[PDB]
């Protein structure tokens, strides 16, 4: 009991130095999150140790493409550009303890884009992915959803909505 | 960097 | 409105505008000339297809029937259905999309009268 | 309890509140206005999971009957059952996830009048 | 809803520096865009940090050759003979806002073929499958449909049409 | 046209060259000397192939009736069908080529003589 | 008869150097153990001769995230921070002969987390998955469980319990 | 003696400690209250698994009846069988694992009341 | 409509230099034909560009071996005495259009045979496959088909004829 | 002739050869001693196989018809068949290659009498 | 002799020995007594393995009647001949190798008394 | 006929210089035993010749763990330690012809072993694979079997007697 | 018509220098012969050429092993000691035209075996793989099978035999 | 380079 | 580096 | 080089 | 290394 | 080298 679904993370991102409430990101359609560290190992005949190399931090993602959207054009434009980004990862069902208690715990990141693919295939809505690289720490902390966003602009249909 | 809120009241 | 519904009324209000009758299935006492037009309720699979939406197969079944006396204008009557219901059906919910389109034609025996049955299968992906 | 009995409950408790009938099967001594619903008692496999759990897949069938003189009404019955059923159900024991839903409607001349017959089944995966 | 099918963008191309309307990509099977930056990063005993390095574009794709045509002839041609070719990616259901009424979001690049495959094989219409590499930054707009292409010449059966 | 008519008629087409009586379903005052070829409409899927067209399968079945006291002819009629609607057919709207034959031959008591009934399916990718 | 069920191994950590007690590793999905020994081969027209190289040992794994949760944050912040962590694999089923009577057979290790991954998909509980290397010899020996953890928090359902 | 016998035997060592009747097939002259075990012979599939054992598949059906006039007891028959039987079944030759276990109940009229029937199948890998 | 196919296409050879007329490579099972760039880019804080590197280009194909033959001899006799070969590639349904009227569009390549594996399995006729490495620019033209081997020996049965 | 004939016509010079009875299928007024072969036509798939040719698989059935108060001979029979028209059959246009063989008895005791019916199937790919 | 009959005479040879009587088919005339073993031809499949030689599998039904009175005997019975018969048996001109042995064991009343049925099947390569 | 059971092969393994009797790999699941020669070609313009290089030779496994065990914990001591083991690989099958009238032909190996993995799955029996590096060239005999373990030790059910 | 069936191959081998007569390669599952030319190809601003490298030439096996056999055994010893072997491969139904006339097409090699491996796994006949590299140029000839082995000694069962 | 539109009227 | 006991009264 | 034809009379 | 048979009294 | 037939008269 209690397990987690994916689609309960919410990720967020808006372009660095800009006043403006952070853009979700719709229509995930798989995620991930990755740090991996470089050691090696220096051997001697007293015997081998590990070094703590560096360790490099990374988010990766797939989303689908609809037409009223200006976002997917926005990450293109970055990865090519080489615009810096903030992003969040907040999980849509931790709220805050207290004075936090209108906010979601969430990671902040801020870092570049770093790849965006777009696929189309006869019979199908074409997909982009993409990869972003974090830059250095990332942050814990607890964020504030944009409620207009998340709970005000319901839609019918397939759409979910309470 | 810190940790900044999602909102424009806390832009970087 | 399900899905289900949506389509259903959205190929009465393209069918019943030929003029020729449309139905669910015929009651005793009612009197239908042929050529005629039987359209059965679909059938709508959903799932989650991304971390915000449900998406999904609908499948539709559209059936003429006529007597064999002339092919061609059954025919006629076969690539109008399938002309005025894809590529895509637009809904006040949901949007349909064309995956698939079968058709299968038989000739009837059942009713000591040489009749031509074609059955008509959509399948459309949903969102 | 199983899963089975804690999901047919919770499903009871949320059907029996429209106020229409809600009956696992008819008897003969038993008179039920149209519309009404039958809910049929879950299958549910099992296997495990985790090293800490099992996992699995139990499935829900409900099933809802009425005279076709309005297909808008029994629609909204249909669509009030997958919205208080889904994404997710929790109870004591168990959650219940949809993995998907199935709806699937006939009309149904057994009875010497022409009826409406939805069948409706989500299966949940379970934890 | 709303959601974006891959057969609503059109591909077009037309060799650099002369002076002819664009030829459309027909009977395209898949396609996709990517772009890719070559990020290094340098470690200090200060902190490790993440460099900027360049990015490379391409745009691949996939086509069923067929007998009133000549243009895959063309791809072949320019891999050889190196000739710089002119590309766009139109969306055909954005139209332009104002003054570019008549118009459709694009984007335009100039690059060079770099690849291209034919497959053939018993029982099997012939594919042929190219790669293209933009060069620099592509730039994005509005341009014009080929009018007479798109919508004049319609064709009964199982080519699409209105 | 369907593509179904177009090639049903393609086959009449040919076949009703041989000489040999053609014919959809035998009705019961009408005589029919054999040997003779019954033919029965295509089914056709289709679906979207390229960013430009469709493309599907159309599965075409004619069906020979012979008396089994010559099998060399009933064989030489097989062979000529085939041999006419292979490797490929063309008609106004579509091209049809041949992704598969299947013949199938049977011994028919059914009629208190000894026929021969060979059917012959034709798959046709279609474009 | 006498196989050797998978979910008999228990998997516990504990953050090296502060004095608590070790936290078990809930809802293991999949595990696995590795010892690789680095031995290259010299050639001599004598003959060849195989020299004696250094070994590299790690652990590896993946589980499902729920909600009454911490431990897979501590695991992402390790690999981070390059925090030292110890980790026993205990063997529910051997117990200790006499005076280790109520523990049972293990191995200790202690070293570096060097990898976490989050896997979030559309219709499906995200897991992570992560991989720790081994520092040295690990150690053999009898671990004493957490009986709080491993009997008396028994829960009802599909949460195994006796 | 076959694991299937060993596991059957091992069923009735269990099932028959709790003291309502357990059966294989009820004969005529024999009277049997409900609720009441039916427990069905397992079936194995047997093949090499390592170089010196084989491993194989034995299914395990028993199969509850009550009067439907309380569910919940028959519930608590289904989870107390489920609760002996697995996760694991020791004998003195096998082992038995449980791979996965299928409940299915339908609501049984055969016998002019309305009886419960649970099926219970528990699917053991073996060594 | 007009899609092509794949078994249209007549491949050609002969040893280069002898004058004989070109022998066709009969039951072909699965063809290719591949040119490909070798571009590398050079970066600079002025901008990175891309330079443009030689071509690659070859033929590759299967086919089944038969008794009443000899070429797959001649192609392994080939690829080990490093003989030189010409080769065509025929569209058998595009004619030339005059004075050409009796031939076919076609590319002429010379080059050598790069590679040869011969597949046998039990339950199989046996398979081999080959490469083909292009020299230089291919030639366009109009090729005349050996009349007597495509149309005049026919045979029955499921090998093609009219 | 298609491959159909031309196989079946060598499967009858081969059986005919050996002095009992073949038969496609038995009239009324026929009389036919213990043992016999029917053999039933063959099915062909066809399909393109390379730029030169087509390939397929054709399904030959011999069915050997004995009393039982002798297995060895009966055997002897079908082992008889299986090395004569394996691994390999020539004709003048096709060549015919065993892919598989299938071998199955029944004891058959539809005409009062323990007869023996063995089916032999043989699954030529052909080129 | 085909590999069918070589394995169904080692079959014999076997289950002969234990005294209890062996039938193919029980004839009207003949008396049984209880418990017997019913044992069925094998089915056989053939294909090219290597370059020197077919390979294929043989699937062998042998079948034991008991009355229910002592299953710890039916089932002595049954692992005496899956111990004789298992992993390997040769023969003059074949080797089988067990794939698979699938036991499956009914209460059969067909006979107006409670018999017990188990149908032992082995899949036997053969080389 | 006379088709090789693989089960028929025996593996059997002791710690080098330790006088006890071999103690056999129970549960083994599968296994393979590969020499390979690391040649080189060296070329001349008067013709490329063949160089005969030195040959590795390795032996690997899997198996499946069980209670009554302690074998597997020597494979993943030796691993780590770098122990060198000797093994037999003996055809239960093929006798000796006199006076090794009791033995049963064998390949005799010592070396080291320099893999183990564990691999463990919810529902699931946890295997564990390993890599034997043999020294030099294996030597052919006979062996005698350990026949207390072979023949006297028989158990019921599953497990193979006679 | 006249496809050529795999199994119509037969493979011979002998130790190079011993006079004897060849031995037969039984029970080949799968088959095949490679030749691949190593070609360079060199840039210059005149014009890019393609320089032709040496050849190399192998030939590769799998066989099932069997009791009634040395064979293996004897491949397994030559790839350890570097034996050089003699090798034919045999059409066993194209005959010499005359003078020839009892013998059959073939390829003479000669060269050195450079791999074997055992695959063994539970419920499976035992298989080995084998690789042997063939020295220089390969030998067109005509080969006398040997008849004893051949024709004479035939088996009844699922063995071939006419 | 800039943006040009598809026809031959801003050819490059 | 020995073997420590799971439980903190026997601590790093 | 530049395009030869198949046949003999256009041998290289 | 010569051949060494697999029990004690042939121990290394 | 050359051609060697298969049999031991022909050995190498």
């Amino acid at each position: 009991a209690n397990m987690k679904n994916s689609n309960d993370r919410i990720i967020l991102f808006r372009k660095a130095g800009e006043k403006v409430d952070a853009t979700k990101m719709l229509f995930l359609t798989e995620y991930g999150l990755s740090h991996e560290a470089d050691t090696d190992t220096e051997d001697t005949m007293d015997g081998s140790y590990n070094t703590g190399g560096s360790v490099e931090s990374t988010m990766s993602g797939t989303a689908k493409m609809f037409y009223g959207d200006d976002f997917a054009d926005e990450i293109e434009d970055a990865v090519v550009d080489r615009v810096l980004y903030e992003a969040w990862e907040v999980e849509s069902r931790i709220p805050g303890k207290n004075g936090d208690s209108a906010k979601f715990k969430a990671k902040y990141f801020q870092g570049f884009h770093n790849k965006f693919e777009l696929k189309a295939e006869a019979n199908g809505i074409d997909e982009y992915e993409y990869e972003y690289g974090v830059n250095g720490r990332f942050q814990r902390g607890f964020a504030t959803l944009p409620e207009a966003v998340t709970k005000k602009l319901k839609a019918t249909g397939y759409r979910f909505h309470d | 960097y810190r940790f900044h809120d999602t909102t424009k009241e806390d832009a970087l | 409105m399900t899905p289900n519904l949506q389509l259903y009324n959205k190929a009465y209000e393209t069918l019943q505008g030929y003029g020729f009758p449309v139905i669910s299935r015929k009651e005793m006492q009612q009197e239908i000339p042929y050529p005629f037009f039987v359209i059965k309720m679909p059938e709508s699979n959903r799932s989650k297809y991304t971390f915000d939406s449900y998406s999904g197969d609908t499948n539709l079944v559209i059936d003429i029937w006529s007597v064999s006396d002339d092919l061609g204008h059954h025919d006629g009557l076969v690539k109008r259905c399938i002309d005025d219901l894809t590529p895509s059906v637009k809904t006040n919910d949901y949007d349909f999309e064309e995956d698939d389109t079968n058709i299968t034609q038989l000739v009837d025996d059942t009713t000591n009268q040489e009749l031509l049955h074609t059955s008509i299968t959509i399948s459309y992906k949903t969102f």
